[PDB]
RNA sequence: CGCAAGGCUGAAAAAUUGACGGAAGGGCACCACCAGGGGUGGAGCCUGCGCGCGCGCUACACUGACAGAGCCAGCGAGUACUCCCUUGGCCGAGAGGCCCGGGUAAACUCUGUCGUGCUGAGGAAUCCCUAGUAAGCGCAAGUCAUCAGCUUGCGUUGAUUACGUCCCUGCCCUUUGUACACACCGCCCGUCGCUACUACCGAU
């Protein structure tokens, strides 16, 4: 902000900062620097954490149950199992968080949907 | 992959709604910047908003960049505008006729980078699935009445708009003999658009000119020998496809090489071909009182 | 006219015209339902001679009546009696005097005379969710029917 | 205004009925009955469009804890001929132990 | 329509989208990759470049190298 | 061949598009038609003005191919309706 | 309101950067070759386009007819849907309502009975087509444009032959650029323009 408004490096680093924060999912728009004024927030980081983002994705029911499930280790993010309940899930890894391989929670979901393939 | 398409479409719709609210605020912020430079007194409801001034000090620069045109608007085409060659497949309805298949070939040859696909027994969600699975930019569906085509459906992918249009006055390439016609040249075509002035007209201009691969801008004003013309009167966009030689610096000889349409659009939906429940952006309002008087595009 | 087959929008309308020549003259005309549904005459129908296809605004019912409001010109008659009273003159009578003299009743249509309409209260069917959609939608919004 | 109109200005216009040669088809739907029909159809289509959005944007790995105390909608193959997409609910009955049925049958 | 085409071709203005360079942002001059007061404002710009190097390293390391 | 290539070849044959001749070549041309051929070129290379079949005649009889002009016929019919 | 709003007049260039080619070498193409398949074109019906033309539809027999047995789908639910018009009679002062007459598949599999019998699969051309593709089959819908003389979905059964090459027909492009190591190549060719200078020719 304190740079002059027609500055090239100001414009380039505004677009870089907004694109970085929108790719990490903290901001919901990438067209205002007042988003980084009063919308970037430790609560925005803490809701980009893993048990809250799988509460939102409805992998669990509540953030307490989600922290219990990812402490017991049913949740992988991508291809690697995640035991840390503070792993910050970015906007393009929210498409890859899912259950682990031999999960009893996955067997519970398939047994509910009556698609329990035992092979 | 499918979760990524759904997530990116939802993020796009949320960003568009936030842009609506931010435009409602930024119409007020552009009065504060113009009053600061010119010294004309402004409204008290604008000059006495502390949040507006406090955030204006950070958000000057994007308004200046939009005034200079240095940035581009959040759009489904602005992500890959002149970077990727848009690949596009043309398909028929389910059981095509021979003249519909030859017409599908003709409007495949209209685009230099298109491919044609045989429908046969191909369910339409799996058609959309295979398009997103092979990263196609556009699909175009064709519908015939009885050996004569009556509808196009131009759908942009991954989640872009459909333009459904009905065709009239179709004169096929496959009616004239091979002694008079020939193999159409496949060079990157120039495009001209005539008569689009509303923002809806610029919308249909965008979703029609992002079907063609981008022209090399070094010497494009004189090189290239093939032109495609979209000109609308009474919101029925009429399209010709010519090939030309510049027989002098003052004169040019045209030669009609492709099919002639006068397509009329009747539906522009912000959502792909599978979504029948997508939110429409415009539709041809028949059976209203002044829907025949009012001209869009 | 009267609807014959009723699809979602396009309805076939029967007792209005007599031939495809008359329909081809009245092609594109603004047809209307009694209820208020607008529509347009689209195409003459081949196999029953005198029917046509008209695409309406929403779905019309078989009880509905489909009208087309044309404007036919009426020319006045060129009659002129002078009222030469001191000589004598023939006075043309009125329609009531003509009917009472030559004994013909006034034309009265029972379909035209106003009646009281017994409207039952319109109750509609409940929502009928399809099986595949009702099996595909998620757990928080799954339908629970004993 | 309202005082610049006669009683014949105020007089109501009557509604025509269905013709008597066509009264078996039901009532003649006018603007009011058509408005009721259109309201009911737009409401049902709004609910169905929201259900189609919810069935499209469904996480395939979701896990609620009612799934361990409910029977799912299944498929036509797993359920059978008696397959509706509705999750079956409980009528309140329960399998009853032998001592309590001994008590009930002594009473009967 | 034919005369409109001839006018555009002669006084050639075409509405085709043009091929832009994919690195117009970071490399605006388009250099070739082979053989080759105001001091207050320059000091402020270099301070913002230093701050952004530190902050981009922290944000990529906090998103755990998915960026 | 292509329509572009055959258009260029016919205009090179008619001498409308060829290389810039010198004054000596113009002397040879003034030492030693083309509108009548340009009319045929502008009719042949714009084949959509008139309606043609592609197959040709079904049964060949030898005895001594534009079959209709829809644009001119529609304009003529609209003038009749105007009158 | 002021300017615009006064007719040497009477319809049909730029270039030190330009104009057009040729030869060599590449890339691609069911508008190319190669191997096959399928339409249309023969008879009848009809939308449409301008008597003609195709696009669909139907009939044309070994892939047969008759009688049985068994066994398979998917999309589809607006108090909403109905094919006519009539001979009579009922109850109808009259308008009507009644009654009786006249005009969830196809396919497939198995088992038997009879046996080519006006009871004949489309010429020259021309076009299209490479995997759940060609082709057969039915079921459903009728979504503000188009479409009932049909349209669009949806399932079912599911092959032959290419999947190489630029030889033919063409299309695009290199011979300037756009990156640097290894490694390789080694001044493509023609007809004119334009500019600068030099001298020539002959009238004023």
């Amino acid at each position: 902000s304190l740079l002059p408004p027609d500055n090239e490096v100001r414009r380039k680093h505004e677009t870089l900062l907004l694109d970085k924060l929108y790719d990490m999912g903290i901001l919901s728009t990438k067209a205002k620097l007042s988003a980084v004024e009063h919308n970037v927030t430790v609560s925005a980081f803490a809701r980009r954490r893993l048990p809250v983002v799988m509460t939102r994705l409805r992998m669990a029911e509540t953030v307490q149950a989600a922290t219990k499930l990812i402490e017991q280790g049913h949740v992988r993010v991508g291809v690697e199992e995640v035991r840390d309940p503070a792993f910050l899930v970015t906007r393009n890894m929210e498409d890859f968080v899912t259950w682990t391989v031999g999960s009893k929670i996955k067997q519970n979901i398939m047994k509910y949907r009556d698609k329990l393939d035992d092979f | 992959m499918l979760r990524k398409q759904a997530r990116q479409r939802r993020d796009y719709l949320y960003r568009r709604a936030l842009l609506l609210r931010d435009a409602e605020i930024a119409e007020k912020r552009a009065k504060l910047r113009a009053a600061l430079a010119s010294g004309k007194p402004l409204d008290p409801k604008i000059a006495n908003d502390k949040e507006l001034r406090k955030d204006f000090d950070y958000d000057v620069s994007r308004d200046i960049a939009k005034e200079q045109g240095e940035i581009d608007i959040d759009d489904e085409y602005s992500e890959l505008s002149g970077i990727v060659d848009p690949r596009v497949l043309v398909t028929t309805s389910r059981d095509p006729s021979s003249r519909l298949m030859a017409f599908s070939k003709e409007i495949r040859l209209m685009f230099p980078t298109a491919i044609r696909l045989n429908r046969g027994n191909l369910i339409l969600p799996d058609l959309v699935m295979s398009a997103q699975r092979e990263r196609l930019s556009d699909i175009i569906l064709l519908h015939e009445h009885r050996g004569t085509p009556t509808a196009i459906t131009i759908s942009h992918f991954p989640h872009g708009p459909t333009l459904m249009a009905s065709l009239h006055n179709v004169v096929l390439r496959a009616d004239i003999p091979k002694s008079i016609k020939g193999t159409v040249s496949e060079s990157y075509p120039h495009l001209i658009f005539e008569g689009f002035r509303t923002p809806l007209g610029q919308r249909v201009v965008k979703i029609l000119k992002h079907l063609f691969p981008p022209r090399d801008p070094t010497n494009n004003a004189k090189s290239g020998n093939r032109v495609i013309t979209f000109v609308n009167q009474d919101d029925c966009i009429e399209v010709r496809h010519h090939v030309y030689v510049r027989t002098n610096y003052n004169s040019v000889e045209l030669s009609e090489v492709g099919p002639r349409f006068t397509m009329r659009p009747f539906s522009i939906t912000m959502g792909t071909l599978e979504n029948k429940d997508a939110d429409v952006e415009w539709h041809l309002s028949q059976y209203t009182r002044t829907g025949r008087k009012k001209n869009y595009f | 006219g009267t609807p014959w087959k009723i699809f979602k929008n396009t309805a076939f309308i029967k007792d209005m015209f007599n031939s495809s020549l008359e329909i081809a003259k009245f092609e594109g005309a603004a047809i209307r339902t009694v209820s208020g549904i607008r529509g347009q005459i689209k195409r003459a129908l081949s196999k029953p001679e005198g029917y046509f296809r008209a695409t309406f605004e929403d779905k019309i019912l078989l009880s509905d009546i489909v009208i087309l409001k044309a404007w036919y010109p009426v020319k006045p008659k060129q009659f002129y009696n002078p009222a030469t009273n001191l000589i004598g003159w023939q006075s043309m009578r009125l329609t009531g005097e003509i009917r009472r003299a030559e004994n013909i009743p006034t034309p009265q249509n029972p379909n035209s005379t106003y009646r009281k309409i017994e409207r039952p209260e319109r109750h509609f069917n409940p929502l009928r969710v399809p099986k595949n959609l009702a099996a595909e939608l998620p757990f928080k919004s799954q339908i629970v029917q004993t | 205004m309202s005082s610049l109109r006669h009683a014949i200005q105020r007089r109501a216009h009557k509604e025509r009925a269905q013709p008597l040669e066509r009264q078996r088809l039901g009532i003649l739907e006018k603007k009011k009955d058509y408005r009721l029909r259109a309201r009911d159809y737009k409401k049902k289509q709004a609910v169905l469009k929201s259900l189609r959005q919810k069935a499209a944007e469904r996480n395939e790995d979701e896990f609620y804890f009612g799934m361990m105390s409910r029977k799912g909608p299944g498929s036509a193959l797993t359920r059978g001929k008696g397959f509706t997409g509705t999750v079956d609910g409980d009528r309140g009955n329960k399998a009853l132990s032998v001592e309590t049925v001994r008590l009930l049958k002594t009473q009967d | 329509i034919e005369e409109l085409i001839k006018r555009r071709i002669l006084a050639g203005e075409f509405d085709e989208v043009l091929r832009r360079r994919p690195d117009m942002f970071g490399n605006p001059h388009g250099v070739r990759r082979g053989l080759v007061a105001d001091e207050k404002l320059r000091r402020d710009e270099e301070e913002i470049k230093r701050m952004w190097k530190e902050i981009s390293a922290k944000l990529d390391a906090l998103s755990s190298w998915h960026y | 061949g292509s329509q572009l290539k055959r258009l260029k070849a016919s205009l090179r044959e008619q001498g409308l598009i060829g290389p810039q001749k010198s004054k000596k070549q113009k002397r040879q041309n003034a030492n030693d038609q083309k509108a009548e051929a340009l009319k045929s070129i502008r009719e042949q290379f714009n084949p959509f003005q008139f309606k043609t079949n592609a197959r040709g005649p079904k049964f060949e009889v030898t005895t001594n191919v534009i079959k209709g002009r829809p644009e001119l016929s529609r304009a003529r019919s609209e003038e009749k309706r105007r009158q």
